[PDB]
Order: structure tokens, then C-alpha cells, then sequence
DNA sequence: CTAGTTGATCTCATATTTCATTCCTACTCAGGAGAAGGAGCAGAGCG
DNA sequence: CGCTCTGCTCCTTCTCCTTCCTCTCGATGGCTATGAGATCAACTAG
RNA sequence: AUCGAGAGGA
């Protein structure tokens, strides 16, 4: 139901916190980076530059109590935290 | 010595202070009774301290008996637990120099240091008196 | 026997793919698993009907570890036998107690125990066909055989052939 | 290998004995557990969970390590009562018909009719219970509600029901003109008991039945759940359990001889019952009652319940809260010159908690540094982890300055600075008590904290002591460092307001400096502004 | 109006101690023990006879008398709570774990 | 019987000449997909080529499945194939009856009944004497 | 004890809260749906002070010379003066004001004008002031009428529910009718014209900085509030105690029952 | 060291789910089993060696799945099999929407 | 391929029958509150 | 107005009940046998 | 090793 989404647009602190865990977690595997290397070896800060310019290619699927859900775009989603 | 941690002067340990002497004695016994059982420690082919005595002897059934007593000398250290005759119990927050602790015109430099903040709240004055 | 049905497959991919060219290395990796695969419920799967359009649903990242698992969806062609199925197949290899015949994608075993007392096995012909009676059945010449179950395997399916019967003799 | 999958969803029941004996690999027949090495067929066979260097476990190889326990099977000569639903069983005799296989009541009245329309299946047959038990007699004809004049021929029985009390292990049937109710008996009539006549009293017709709720035979727990035991040299000491099943079954193979050859009446009723008893606090031995099964050794027999009940049970004590590794506990000191999120680790300690960093183009060439230290130098590894898992251990190989990295595999890396940590004091009162801080290795043994976080800690440097656990993933380790990080809590929801701030000598400290008379001479301030590390270089 | 007395009640002894909680803690508090329509308690006898889910009532005082009444009314466990999810070692539906993470396979795609 | 697509299919019983037929189609679709990216000897082997494209042979069996169907396949030419499947669906029958029928080699009633016991007790044995027949003459046309 | 029965309940992304079965326990987290560490204790000006006080510090007047604005705070002086259209705006914020005033009186019987809110307004004002040093010695370039729709434009915007039906925004406006109250009293036309000498710059700067500042102070779904509260309670009983385990336990048979008859 | 009931409901609160996870499964008790999907029980013979699956009762070879739980949670179940309760684990809800 | 001989392994009656088969409970000592079931009673409707 | 009924209150029984860590000591873990006859299997060689 | 008890600390 992309028509008239009722949850909040805002990024929830456990979203930011889960969402950067995976992509670190997927860095260290090798996998793609889509943003420009700094020297920043580690993946969690490579996780947290990707979030900064919206380079995560996720999506999230908020589950309503009656089983119902909604996917955001990590894009979409205003990150204030 | 923020809390009830203390500072303690380092050259006033290696000079003796608060060194102490530490003994575990250890027990092993021959074997059980005579219905097809032994065993010995004849050296069988394949804590921190030295040995201080070596105590063979038998019980009065017989069985060879093994009492080893290993000592060892115990520092103060950094966290080892200190106390007064009033309940002021405190750790070794951290060991200093003597050239770092302050001295009296005399010379005289404290072996310990503990907070002031530790008086009011639990009303010791019976320390300071005994100080 | 031949039937298309809708089949559900799930997938999981290695962090590592997650380049763009996994929206096509996903659908390459279908086939390998799709193409001619065992299964009880369906038989064999020859073939995915519909080869394009594959139904993808969005791609679920496991909790455990960034792998990602995708819920296939995609119309395929089985073939499955059924009991009493009288088919027309080809042997394939001749046995002292009966025979090993093809029959389109499985293998049946045409026993001695299920052809006409009349029929004997021929030790002296090449191949060792089975030749005392009308029912000549040899690697070279076809073969009709009836299914009496099928016990399937957990590798392959094989059925059990019959010739003791009416209809469906050799050829 | 086979599909990986989630728990969805529990569902409960009771076992059909056909159930049991399908499930069953084998069939229990002899209490012996042992003759010299070798162990009989007929108890704790390879059939079951095989002891360790034997990969047989009923054909699963793999030892002990990974493979599950398979059930045996054990035919009661006799049915037993199941002790746990021994007062339902009280409750539901008290509604049947009593060898009819009916219910005593009847839609016809109205009273029964809204306990039938009761959504709630535990408070259904409750009220219906309520209602049942007060009937006395289930007669054949009903007058009808709507037509007085007219009965419903229901009760086929028609006879009087007798009052039924709980004695013991056993109920007894006082009739209104009284005998020991037979377990046999109670099988029958729930047979007849129809699987409409479930829906009213709660039960499920595909996974708990009314019969089911009568033991007629034992399924047996694999040795993994009773280990095989060896505390003495070569001495069994088997566990509870297996002596507890070995009574079962000498009670059980007397009862069955006593039946077949002499029949001794009154010596199989008693024989009955030791096998009831012994049954029932097999499962449960903590009864209302008297009877107190005591262990051989002389101590009462740990049943199955006394696993689960209270803490130190599998629940409380082995799934809500386990030990858990890497981890570390020690003294904790003060520090002034350590940040709040930082804390002092011991190199020590540091040295054997160890973190699986995974192989990566960004630290291949940082990673193979560690490795040539080893694990004696602090910035180190222990282990190092193949494709296949090949655990190699650089303890106990020189190949340490002779293993080449691949990309993909882990290395067991030793805690280093600024790597995401939990604390936590015991007791864990509040959230407070449980942060996430960075790491700085100490050279000393002891954990150093700041003094002002001491404050949500509850802490104090006369002795405390603080454990300390460490992710080994990165998923956590970002959690630990957006959730637990020590400066997102400084707030508390407890009060509004900062759970943290300036104590000790330090809030002293301040009064005193910031007094209007303090002055500050040109020597004493440049030293004070150098002590501030955000300091811009302007005086 | 019980509610609103306990409010004031339990707002009492935490008042009478001189410590102040906010408001929402204990509101939360008095809510849950009366969305039953009447005072449900903390005991074996208050909330832990509910409709909850049988796994997770387990573990609070009575453990095997509870899988009895759950087995013998064959009760299905949704494992929507968060003991059932920490007993099967599973993701609690908690915290980070509310949500589930797709991967945008058209985002990714279109970002070449 | 119902699909993954939300609808409700019936059990799509294939001939085993519409088989073949539709195996030939999705053998060319993936040729297709990759260029992006009738006699029973001819197709025996014009299939043949497919496969040995498609793939890289490894999966002899499924030449050995497919070469064999065409040398017992009774409904070769694709257009002539349309007849057979108006004629035998449009009666009625069991989709499997149909593909019992339209994948075998049968002439007259009896024999369809004792071959396939399914209509040995409810098929009317007129359209069965008429359709075999037909179908007869049409398996020789091939 | 006191966890397991709360150990369920969590704010779901509807920022209703539920525990496992599903049950609503708050329709709204705390009748607010605010987090707690975003609270502080805030003064409600409004309830406080004699009728003239609060007629003097808040009354408006273009006409009379009881309240008439000081031309000198404004650029536009007299041109305000005598514009009944203004005056129509003042009397409207005004009586807007005095049903605020009557209306926390039923809410606070005692009369407490210090109670917890988000946002420390009084905080923003004084950033705003300092920010780029308001000069508090010229007339303002702000207008009357600017400065009440401005007002009027943030309390749409703060946004707790995001819903567009009725039942949604029935809701939304009674989430948000104490802290709006708390606007109207400290954005008064008055106020932010004699006591808050704030430019045109400053104003729109304050008004879009509280609606940040409010809305990242709104509860984060999926918080577990049911241990959070339980907690909270708990740990100040570690510190009369014995009542308290006479109130989570019924206890019919208490031990000191007593009356407050009036 | 012992990660107490406290020491889980105070990372409830923080919301750490997979750390929470992490600390009761990978720390210790992780254990992988296999289930029949006809019967939610652990009574699958895998003969891993040769992929080989079963479900003696159910006579099902084909529907198997693997299940990571803590080795202490294997054992209550099968203390509750021995005690006549059958907690049947299935990987499916019932209810879909 | 297979009969033979002998190591190995399963199942049983021979020897020991010996010398009585322990006791009697004691003791008080914590404990409190809620749930269950019997028992009595008395007015209300009925005969 | 006596009979009978039934809820209702009352008054017993009758259970079923409470963080984290380190040491020490201590009792106990304990099975039942004899080989030998007779059967199976292991080795061996033609 | 095991249970069992005791001492002590946070
Ligand atoms: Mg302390
Ligand atoms: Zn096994
Ligand atoms: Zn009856
Ligand atoms: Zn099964």
C-alpha cells in the first residue's frame, strides 16, 4: 500500500543503528562500496558515509500490529539523528 | 582517590611496606584399598611460588601420604584491597614515586593518601582523632 | 505423466554479488537448480515454462549475515508418473530377470516377474533379450510397458515395468 | 544441506501412543544399562544417542557433537494416570456420561448453552464443569425447554453417577446407593467420548485428545538427556533418571509376570499401584501426599519436574540467563585522564579476549602484522580460520610468520583500542547499568572508568567489581555503538534529567576555582589551557 | 476512576520516598493492570493468568503446571513475544528488531 | 488447482506432442535470451541442437528425455496438433484422459477403455470409435 | 515480578502501544507519544497571576489607550494603529488565550503552572536573541499580522500522527493541546514584541527551529517502553516499600484503609 | 560469567536485539537440528554423510528444515517428550494476513 | 566358493548359603495469604 | 402452613509459594559372582 | 567429578 503511507517519514534510531550494522557487516564481505574510499578501512565508517549521501541500496519493511507492512526507501527516509 | 580508592607511595612498598607471605599447602593420597586397586606418583612417564616443604607420612591405614606446602611473596598492588579500624575500606587507586608525592618541610612523605570527601558522608571523626 | 505447474524456489546469494548484474546472475543461477531437477511431489522438471519474466518479490537480508534470500517464482514443466500408466518407451539395457527401458526422463524396470511365463529370458542373443515368446523386447526395439507405482528415490525416480498384461507388448 | 528456516510458530499437544511407538527407534525391554565395555540392546543401545568415539547414534555418526538424542519406547503392561492431569482427569469424569460417553448436560438447557458459547476454551469447559458436576444422574429423557410435555431420549446410560474424590494416585467413585475407579474403565468411555463432546471441554481432536491424557507407554529420553556419566575412575554414577527408569521397569516386568503366570489378585492390585507410583514421580516427585521417592544414596529422586521448576531450572537457569563467553570480570579504579565512552582494559586480559575480524582488501595487509605477532605480543591474534574452517591455532605453530591471508577468512584478532564494549555491575538495576564503552589497553590489572560514570553505575572503588562482554560481530558492535554508547544515555528517561555530571573532589574542584576572589597567574594559566584538548592555541 | 486512584495511589509512595519518575512510567504501569476491566495483579494469580502466549507465561513462577494446561488445551504459541524469541534463540519482533531489511534490488540497479 | 500468481489453474495435464511443442518454444526463448545477452528424425535432431546450445551437455539424460519423445511422439506437426487438442478437450474429458490420448498410439474405443480405466466405465463409446479413428489416420499422416 | 508483567509492551510503528497479543494498552505513548528524555519541566504563564496580570501581559490594543502598542517597537507604528483588521486578529489570539486560561484551570486544579514538556522554548528564545545579538534598542520590522499566522502555521505542522482520516486527526489535535497551549502563551503578540524584541530573521528562525526541535523529540517506534517503565519503577524502591508491595499485589485485606471525606 | 534475566530486560531496553541474540546463541548453546514439517519434532534421521533425510511416523523425505537453537532449549523439549508433551516447532503461520 | 577347525561370544545354572534383615519415629521450628470444596442455613416458591 | 428447593453465605481444608561472584570441606559416588557349555564367527586353504 | 553444606565478598 505505497498510497498514503501512515508512518513517520523520519529515520528511526533502531532503523539507523540496524541498517548500519547490515551494510558494515556486508563491507566486510567484500562487497560492493558504492562511495568514493578515504582510506577508511574500517567498514562501519564506510557504512556511515554510504548513509550520508544516501548511497544504500536498502529498503525497509515496517510491520504493522495486524501483520500489514510498508517499505521505505533508505533514500526516502529523512535521517535527523 | 576520588572514591574510596587511594593513592599509595610507591617507594614506601619496595621498602617493605604491607608485604606479606602466602602458603597452599597440597594433598594427595596413595591409592584406595587392597581389592585390585593402586596407584603411585613415582614421577609417571608422559599459582605462582616455590616449594616450602615436602611432607611424606602414612595415615593409619597405611596409605602413603603427600603434604607439599608452596609460599609465595605477595605485593600490594594497584586494586588490593586496604582498611583502617573504622570500616574505610579502599583500593589502591594508583601507586606514585616518591619525588611525585607531596612533602611536609621536614621531609616527611606520606605512604598513603586517601580522599577527604570520605569523612562527612560516613562520619568517622574517631579516625581523624586517632590520626 | 507431462504437466506445467507454478514452482516456488528460494534462493540465497552471497554478499558479494550484490553488483547490478546479480538482477540477471540471479535468473542464470535459477537454471543450474531448475533444469532437469528430482523431486517426489513433482517428479522430474524438465523445463521453466516462461523463461522470461521471472518473479523476483524483493530481495529479504537474512539477520545472521548479509546474504540475501530471494522467493523465485516461475512456471516450470514436470513429468510425473501414475499407477496403472501405460507407456510407450525405448530399453536401454538388457538384465538376466528383466530389462532397464527409458521412459521419456525415468527409468523403469521391466522384471521377470511381470511378463508372460510364455516370455524367457535368452541368454544366447546379443543383447540377452528375452525371445520365447511373441513379446521380443531388446535394447534396439521399442517398448511398452504399464507403471504398477512408482518408488521414487531420494537421488532419481525409477518406476516398474510390466508386460504381463493384454496391451502394451514389445514395440 | 536441507532448508534453513525460523520458528514461526509453537504448537502444543500430547502424544498419541501409536505416535510414540512410530516415533520411537527402539524398544526398551531390560533395566540393565550395561556387560564389561559392551551395552545391551534393550536399554541405552546404539539405537540411541551412542557414546562418544562410537559414530553410531542409530546411523548419525557425528558422536555426540552433532547429533540429537532418538527415543525409545517402553509398553506399560497396564495404563497409568499421567500425574500433571490428574485433577482435569477429575474434572472431566465429573461431566461424561460415566459409560455412556456423553456429556451429563445437553443443549436442551439453556444454563450450558452460554458456557457452549464461551470463545474461550480454558474458561469454557470451567463453567461447564461448574455446571456438570452437580448432575448426578444422565436419564435417557429430557424435558424440553420449549415443550415441557416433550423429552429428548439423550441418556443412553439413564443410570445415577457416583461422586468422585481424589485419593492419592487414584479416584473413587462414591454411587448415591463405591469402589475404586479402574484405569482401564476411564480409557473406554473417553474413547466414547464424542469429538463434539471435545470442542465443549477444550480439547483439540487432532493434537490432544481426552485419552491421551492415560500413559500407556513411555517414551524413553536419550542418553543425551540423561548423560552417561563418569565423575569416579571407570564408577558409573549414572544420573537419576536411568536408575529411576531401571524401578519403572522391574516394576513393570514383575506386573506383567504376576498377570501372566499365578495371578495373585490382591498382589497384582499393589503391583499396579507401585507401578503408578513409581511412574507418577518418575515425572513429578513433589506430591500433596506422603510418598516421597528417595534415591538409593539416601537423597530424594530429582524428577523431570524439579529440572524445569524454580530457578536452576532449564528455563530460568539455562535459557532466560546462561554463562556466556568472551567475557571478563576484575576490580575496577578511577581514572581522571580517561574519556567517559573510554576504559581501561587490562593487556592481560586484553590478550585472550579475542574478535573475529573477516579478511578484506582494507586490512590484509594489517591483519598479517597481527598474525606475525602472535598471540604473546598484545597486537595479536590466537587463531586463524580457513574457508573450510580449518582452525588454525597460532599458538602451537611456527607457520606464523608462514601463513598467507585469503580474502574471506577470520582472524581470531585481539581487543584493541576503541573497539565497542559492554560493562555492566551487578545487579543490573536499571538501563543505566548496562553501556557501551571504547577500549583503551592498561597496563595494569585492573579496569579503569571515569568518575562521573561512575553515577548511573551505582558504582564505587571499595572493591566493586564490573563484568565486561565483547560482540563478535559487526552487526552488534554497531548497535553497542549507536544504542549502548555511554554519551547517548547521559540523559535518563528515569527523571528527565542527566543521570551524569561533575562529582567527587572534582564538583569541589570547581567551587573553589570559579570563586571571585581566585586569581590565576600568567605561569599557572598556560599550563591549565594546554591541559584542554580542544583548545584553539589562542590565549 | 480506579485508575486514576491507583495513579495517585502508587504516585504516592514514590512521591513519599523524595524521588520523582515521570509521568508515562507509571502511567504505563496502572494501564496495563486494568485493561482487563478490573485490577489484574503481578502475582501467579493476576497477570500471569492470562491469554498471553503459554511459552512466555512459563517462565515467570510456574513452569511445569503451565505446559500441562498448554498441552492438554493443545494452546498455539505465535512466538510474537520476546521470551519465545529469546528461548528459541531467535531475533526478539523488539527494538532493531521490529522491522526487516529488503534489498532495493531497483535503486541498486538503477546506481550504476 | 491454484498457481503462485493468485489464480485459480486447473491441473494442466501436457500431451506429451504439446510438450514437446512448447519445450521446442522455451529452447527458443532462451536463445533468444542469450542472443541478447515435421518428421520425428528432423526434430529429433533439430532439438538436439537446441539443447546442445541452450546448455553445455552436461544434462545428457534430458537429450536422451527428449529424443526418445520424439521418436514415440504421435503428434508431430504443430498445426495438425491443434486438431487434437480442440477435439479431445472439447469433450469433456479429464485433462489426463486428454493427454492419455493425445500421447499414445490407439484406433478403436475398447482399446482406449482397457488402456485407460478411468474411461472403461463413464466415456460414451461413439465419440471414442469416431475421434480414435481420426486421430488414427492423423498419427499416419506424420 | 514487576518486569515480566511489562516485559511485552512496545510502541509499534501506528505509535500506538501494544503488548504480544496485539491488546492496546495506550492508545497514544504516555497521551502524548513524546520520549521521556526529551521532557523537562517548563512554566505554563498562562495559569498563574491575577486576571489583570494576565489582561495586561497579554491584552493587545490598536484602539484603546489601555493597550495600545508602543509605535516605537515596530517599523510600522501608527499605520498599525487604527487597522481594525489587525484588531480583529488580537481580539481572536486574545480570547483564544482566555479559553487556554480557563481551560488549564480544569486541567491543573492546583493551580501548578510548572509541569514536564518538550521543547524548552524559553531556551530557543534566549539562543535566538544571542545568535546574531538582536539589537534591543530600534523598532522591530516584524508585523502583527505576520506574527500570528506564523504561530498559527507551526502548530500545523507539528505532526504526532500522520494519518488523514478523522479518527487520526481527531487524535492529533488532542496529542498536541497542552504543548500548543505552551506556544500561545510564550509567542504572545506582546511578548515578542516588547519583551522578545526578535526581528523578522529571528522569528522565522525560532518558529522553524521548535518544529525541529519538536519533532525528533516524538517517541521512536519499536521502543520496548514496557521494560523501560518497569524499570524506572523498580529501581526507587531499592531505596513506604511494604505499601508498595501492598499495591501490585491487591491485598484486599490492607492494613491501614482510611477516608479523605470533604 | 552468568548474563543474568536483569542483564537481558536492561538490553531489551536498549532494543539490542541482535546483540541479544548474539549473547544466548553464538556466545554458547548454538546447536543446529532438524524438523519435520508434517510433525514439528525433532526426530529427523539425517544421514548427512549421504544427504539423506527421514521422519520415521511420518514417512516424509522430502519436507526438513534446519533450525539453529540453544542446546539447553533442545533438552526442554525433550524433557517435555518425556513427560507425554509434544511442543510441535512449525515454520509456517498459520495466519498470513 | 565353501567345508573345516578353532577363536570368540552368548547364556546359564553350579558352587556360599550366613545371620540377624535397622526401626519405631518425637519434635519442634517458619508461615501467610489466596483458592477450593464441603456444610449449614434460611427465605422463596411449590403442594 | 409444611415440603422442598436452591442460592447464598459461611467456614474449614489445602496448597504454594524468594540479584552476582570466590573459596572450603565432605560424603559418595559401587557393582552383585563361578567359569563353562554352546553357539557364532574368524581364519584358513583347496 | 558429583551432589551437599558452610564461610565470605560485590
Ligand atoms: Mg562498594
Ligand atoms: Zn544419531
Ligand atoms: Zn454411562
Ligand atoms: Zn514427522
Amino acid at each position: 500500500p505505497k498510497d498514503q503511507r501512515a508512518t513517520t517519514p523520519y529515520m528511526t534510531k533502531y532503523e539507523r543503528a540496524r541498517i548500519l550494522g547490515t551494510r558494515a557487516l556486508q563491507i566486510s564481505m567484500n562487497a560492493p562500496v558504492f562511495v568514493d574510499l578515504e582510506g577508511e578501512t574500517d567498514p562501519l565508517r564506510i557504512a556511515m558515509k554510504e548513509l550520508a549521501e544516501k548511497k544504500i541500496p536498502l529498503v525497509i519493511r515496517r510491520y504493522l500490529p495486524d501483520g500489514s507492512f510498508e517499505d521505505w526507501s533508505v533514500e526516502e527516509l529523512i535521517v535527523d539523528l | 582517590n576520588q572514591e574510596d580508592s587511594m593513592i599509595m607511595n610507591q617507594s614506601s612498598i619496595d621498602r617493605g611496606l604491607f608485604r606479606s607471605l602466602f602458603f597452599r599447602s597440597y594433598m594427595d593420597q596413595e591409592k584406595k584399598y587392597g581389592m585390585s586397586i593402586t596407584e603411585t606418583f613415582e614421577k609417571p612417564q608422559r599459582e605462582n611460588g616455590i616449594v616450602d616443604q615436602v611432607l611424606v607420612t602414612t595415615n593409619q591405614d597405611g596409605l602413603k601420604f603427600v603434604k607439599v606446602r608452596v609460599r609465595t611473596t605477595k605485593i600490594p598492588q594497584i586494586g588490593d584491597k586496604f582498611a583502617s579500624r573504622h570500616g574505610q575500606k579502599g583500593t589502591i587507586g594508583i601507586t606514585y614515586r616518591r619525588e611525585d608525592m607531596p612533602f611536609t618541610a621536614e621531609g616527611i612523605v606520606p605512604d598513603l593518601i586517601i580522599n577527604p570527601h570520605a569523612i562527612p558522608s560516613r562520619m568517622t571523626v574517631a579516625h581523624l582523632i586517632e590520626c | 505423466m507431462f504437466f506445467i505447474k507454478d514452482l516456488s524456489l528460494n534462493i540465497t546469494l552471497h554478499p558479494s554479488f550484490f553488483g547490478p548484474r546479480m538482477k540477471q546472475y540471479l535468473k542464470t543461477k535459477l537454471l543450474e537448480e531448475v533444469e532437469g531437477s528430482c523431486t517426489g511431489k513433482f517428479g522430474y522438471i524438465l523445463c521453466v515454462l516462461d523463461y522470461d519474466n521471472i518473479d523476483i518479490q524483493r530481495g529479504r537480508i537474512l539477520p545472521t549475515d548479509g546474504s540475501a534470500e530471494f522467493n523465485v517464482k516461475y512456471r516450470a514443466v514436470v513429468f510425473k508418473p501414475f499407477k496403472g500408466e501405460v507407456v510407450d518407451g525405448t530399453v536401454v539395457s538388457c538384465s538376466q530377470h528383466g530389462f532397464e527401458v527409458q521412459v521419456g526422463p525415468m527409468k523403469v524396470f521391466v522384471t521377470k516377474h511381470l511378463m508372460p511365463q510364455d516370455l524367457t529370458f535368452n541368454a544366447g542373443s546379443n543383447p540377452p533379450s528375452y525371445q520365447s515368446s511373441e513379446d521380443v523386447i531388446t535394447i534396439k526395439s521399442r517398448i511398452r510397458v504399464k507403471i504398477e507405482g512408482c518408488i521414487s528415490q531420494v537421488s532419481s525416480i525409477h518406476a516398474i515395468g510390466s508386460i504381463k498384461e493384454d496391451y502394451l507388448g514389445a514395440i | 544441506s536441507a532448508p534453513l528456516r525460523t520458528v514461526k510458530e509453537v504448537q502444543f499437544g500430547l502424544f498419541s501412543p501409536e505416535e510414540v511407538r512410530a516415533i520411537s527407534v527402539a524398544k526398551i525391554r531390560f533395566p540393565e544399562t550395561m556387560q564389561t565395555r559392551a551395552k545391551i540392546g534393550g536399554l541405552n543401545d546404539p539405537r540411541l544417542g551412542s557414546i562418544d568415539r562410537n559414530l553410531k547414534c542409530q546411523t548419525c555418526q557425528e558422536g555426540m557433537n552433532e547429533c540429537p538424542g532418538h527415543f525409545g519406547h517402553i509398553d506399560l503392561a497396564k495404563p497409568v494416570f499421567h500425574v500433571g492431569f490428574i485433577a482435569k482427569i477429575k474434572k472431566v469424569c465429573e461431566c461424561v456420561c460415566m459409560h455412556c460417553g456423553k456429556l451429563l448436560l445437553d443443549e436442551h438447557n439453556e444454563l450450558m448453552r452460554q458456557a457452549l458459547a464461551i470463545k474461550d476454551s480454558k474458561k469454557r469447559f470451567a463453567a461447564i464443569w461448574t455446571l456438570c458436576k452437580t448432575k448426578m444422574v444422565c436419564e435417557t429423557d429430557v424435558p424440553s425447554e420449549d415443550d415441557p410435555t416433550q423429552l429428548v431420549s439423550r441418556g443412553g446410560c439413564g443410570n445415577t453417577q457416583p461422586t468422585i474424590r481424589k485419593d492419592g494416585l487414584k479416584l473413587v467413585g462414591s454411587w448415591k446407593k463405591l469402589r475404586v475407579l479402574s484405569t482401564e474403565e476411564i480409557l473406554n468411555i473417553f474413547k466414547h467420548i464424542s469429538v463434539k463432546d471435545f470442542t465443549s471441554l477444550g480439547f483439540n481432536e487432532v493434537f490432544s485428545r481426552p485419552e491421551w491424557m492415560i500413559l500407556t507407554c513411555l517414551p524413553v529420553p536419550p542418553p543425551p538427556v540423561r548423560p552417561s556419566i563418569s565423575f569416579n575412575e571407570s564408577q558409573r554414577g549414572e544420573d537419576d533418571l536411568t536408575f529411576k527408569l531401571a524401578d519403572i521397569l522391574k516394576a513393570n516386568i514383575s506386573l506383567e509376570t504376576l498377570e501372566h503366570n499365578g495371578a495373585p489378585h490382591h498382589a497384582i492390585e499393589e503391583a499396579e499401584s507401585l507401578l503408578q507410583f513409581h511412574v507418577a514421580t518418575y515425572m513429578d516427585n513433589d506430591i500433596a501426599g506422603q510418598p516421597q521417592a528417595l534415591q538409593k544414596s539416601g537423597r530424594p529422586v530429582k524428577s523431570i519436574r524439579a529440572r524445569l521448576k524454580g530457578k536452576e531450572g532449564r528455563i530460568r537457569g539455562n535459557l532466560m540467563g546462561k554463562r556466556v563467553d568472551f567475557s571478563a570480570r576484575t576490580v575496577i579504579s578511577g581514572d581522571p585522564n580517561l574519556e567517559l565512552d573510554q576504559v581501561g582494559v587490562p593487556k592481560s586480559i586484553a590478550k585472550t579476549l579475542t574478535y573475529p575480524e573477516v579478511v578484506t582488501p582494507y586490512n590484509i595487509d594489517r591483519l598479517t602484522q597481527l598474525v606475525r605477532n602472535g598471540p604473546n605480543e598484545h597486537p595479536g591474534a590466537k587463531y586463524v580460520i580457513r574457508d573450510s574452517g580449518d582452525r588454525i591455532d597460532l599458538r602451537y605453530s611456527k607457520r606464523a610468520g608462514d601463513i598467507q591471508l585469503q580474502y574471506g577468512w577470520k582472524v581470531e584478532r585481539h581487543i584493541m583500542d576503541n573497539d565497542p564494549v559492554l560493562f555492566n555491575r551487578q545487579p543490573s538495576l536499571h538501563k543505566m547499568s548496562m553501556m557501551a564503552h571504547r577500549v583503551k589497553v592498561i597496563p595494569y590489572s585492573t579496569f579503569r572508568l571515569n568518575l562521573s560514570v561512575t553515577s548511573p553505575y551505582n558504582a564505587d572503588f571499595d572493591g566493586d567489581e564490573m563484568n565486561l562482554h565483547v560482540p563478535q560481530s559487526e552487526e552488534t558492535r554497531a548497535e553497542l555503538s549507536q544504542l549502548c554508547a555511554v554519551p547517548l544515555q547521559i540523559v535518563s528517561p528515569q527523571s528527565n534529567k542527566p543521570c551524569m555530571g561533575i562529582v567527587q573532589d572534582t564538583l569541589c574542584g570547581i567551587r573553589k576555582l570559579t570563586l571571585r576572589d581566585t586569581f590565576i597567574e600568567l605561569d599557572q594559566v598556560l599550563n591549565m589551557l594546554y591541559w584542554v584538548p580542544d583548545w584553539d592555541g589562542v590565549i | 476512576a480506579g485508575r486514576a486512584a491507583l495513579y495517585k495511589e502508587v504516585y504516592n509512595v514514590i512521591a513519599s520516598d523524595g524521588s520523582y519518575v515521570n509521568y508515562r512510567h507509571m502511567a504505563l504501569l496502572v494501564d496495563v493492570m486494568t485493561t482487563q476491566g478490573g485490577l489484574t495483579s503481578v502475582t501467579r494469580h493476576g497477570f500471569n493468568r492470562s491469554n498471553t502466549g503459554a511459552l512466555m507465561r512459563c517462565s515467570f513462577e510456574e513452569t511445569v503446571e503451565i505446559l500441562f494446561e498448554a498441552g492438554a488445551s493443545a494452546e498455539l504459541d505465535d512466538c510474537r513475544g520476546v521470551s519465545e524469541n529469546v528461548i528459541l534463540g531467535q531475533m526478539a519482533p523488539i527494538g532493531t528488531g521490529a522491522f526487516d531489511v529488503m534489498i532495493d534490488e531497483e535503486s541498486l540497479v538503477k546506481y550504476m | 488447482q491454484i498457481n503462485h500468481q493468485g489464480e485459480e489453474e486447473e491441473l494442466i495435464a501436457l500431451n506429451l506432442s504439446e510438450a514437446r511443442l512448447v519445450i521446442k518454444e522455451a529452447l527458443v526463448e532462451r536463445r533468444r535470451a542469450f542472443k541478447r545477452s515435421e518428421t520425428r528424425e528432423k526434430e529429433l535432431e533439430s532439438i538436439d541442437v537446441l539443447l546442445e546450445q541452450t546448455t553445455g551437455g552436461n544434462n545428457k539424460d534430458l537429450k536422451n528425455t527428449m529424443q526418445y519423445l520424439t521418436n514415440f511422439s504421435r503428434f508431430r506437426d504443430q498445426e495438425t496438433v491443434g486438431a487434437v487438442i480442440q477435439l479431445l478437450k472439447s469433450t469433456g474429458l479429464h485433462p489426463f484422459e486428454v493427454a492419455q490420448l493425445g500421447s499414445l498410439a490407439c484406433d478403436t474405443a475398447d482399446e482406449a477403455k482397457t488402456l485407460i480405466p478411468s474411461l472403461n466405465n463413464k466415456i460414451s463409446d461413439d465419440e471414442l470409435e469416431r475421434i480414435l479413428k481420426e486421430l488414427s489416420n492423423l498419427e499416419t499422416l506424420y | 515480578r514487576l518486569v515480566k508483567a511489562l516485559e511485552d509492551i512496545m510502541v509499534h510503528y501506528d505509535n500506538t502501544t501494544r503488548n504480544s497479543l496485539g491488546n492496546v494498552i495506550q492508545f497514544i505513548y504516555g497521551e502524548d507519544g513524546m520520549d521521556a528524555a526529551h521532557i523537562e519541566k517548563q512554566s505554563l504563564d498562562t495559569i498563574g497571576g491575577s486576571d489583570a496580570a494576565f489582561e495586561k501581559r497579554y491584552r493587545v490594543d490598536l484602539l484603546n489607550t489601555d493597550h495600545t502598542l508602543d509605535p516605537s517597537l515596530l517599523e510600522s507604528g501608527s499605520e498599525i494603529l487604527g487597522d481594525l483588521k489587525l484588531q480583529v486578529l488580537l481580539d481572536e489570539e486574545y480570547k483564544q488565550l482566555v479559553k487556554d486560561r480557563k481551560f488549564l484551570r480544569e486541567v491543573f486544579v492546583d493551580g501548578e503552572a510548572n509541569w514536564p514538556l518538550p521543547v524548552n522554548i524559553r531556551r530557543i528564545i534566549q539562543n535566538a536573541q544571542q545568535t546574531f545579538h538582536i539589537d534591543h534598542t530600534k523598532p522591530s520590522d516584524l508585523t502583527i499580522k505576520d506574527i500570528v499566522l506564523g504561530v498559527k502555521d507551526l502548530q500545523e505542522n507539528l505532526l504526532v500522527l500522520r494519518g488523514k482520516n478523522e479518527i487520526i486527526q481527531n487524535a492529533q489535535r488532542d496529542a498536541v493541546t497542552l504543548f500548543c497551549c505552551l506556544l500561545r502563551s510564550r509567542l504572545a503578540t506582546r511578548r515578542v514584541l516588547q519583551e522578545y524584541r526578535l526581528t523578522k530573521q529571528a522569528f522565522d528562525w525560532v518558529l522553524s527551529n521548535i518544529e525541529a526541535q519538536f519533532l525528533r523529540s516524538v517517541v521512536h517506534p519499536g521502543e520496548m517502553v514496557g521494560v523501560l517503565a518497569a524499570q524506572s519503577i523498580g529501581e526507587p524502591a531499592t531505596q513506604g516499600v511494604p505499601r508498595l508491595k501492598e499495591i501490585l499485589n491487591v491485598a484486599k485485606n490492607m492494613k491501614t484503609p482510611s477516608l479523605t471525606v470533604y | 560469567l552468568r548474563f543474568g534475566e536483569m542483564e537481558r530486560d536492561c538490553m531489551i531496553a536498549h532494543g539490542a536485539a541482535s546483540f541479544l541474540k548474539e549473547r544466548l546463541m553464538e556466545a554458547s548453546d548454538a546447536f543446529r537440528v532438524h524438523i519435520c514439517g508434517i510433525c514439528g519434532l525433532m526426530t529427523v534421521i539425517a544421514k548427512l554423510n549421504h544427504n539423506q533425510f527421514e521422519c520415521k511416523g511420518c514417512d516424509n523425505k522430502i519436507d526438513i528444515y534446519q533450525i539453529h537453537i540453544p542446546y539447553a532449549a533442545k533438552l526442554l523439549f525433550q524433557e517435555l517428550m518425556a513427560m507425554n508433551i509434544t511442543p510441535r516447532l512449525y515454520t509456517d503461520r498459520s495466519r498470513d494476513f
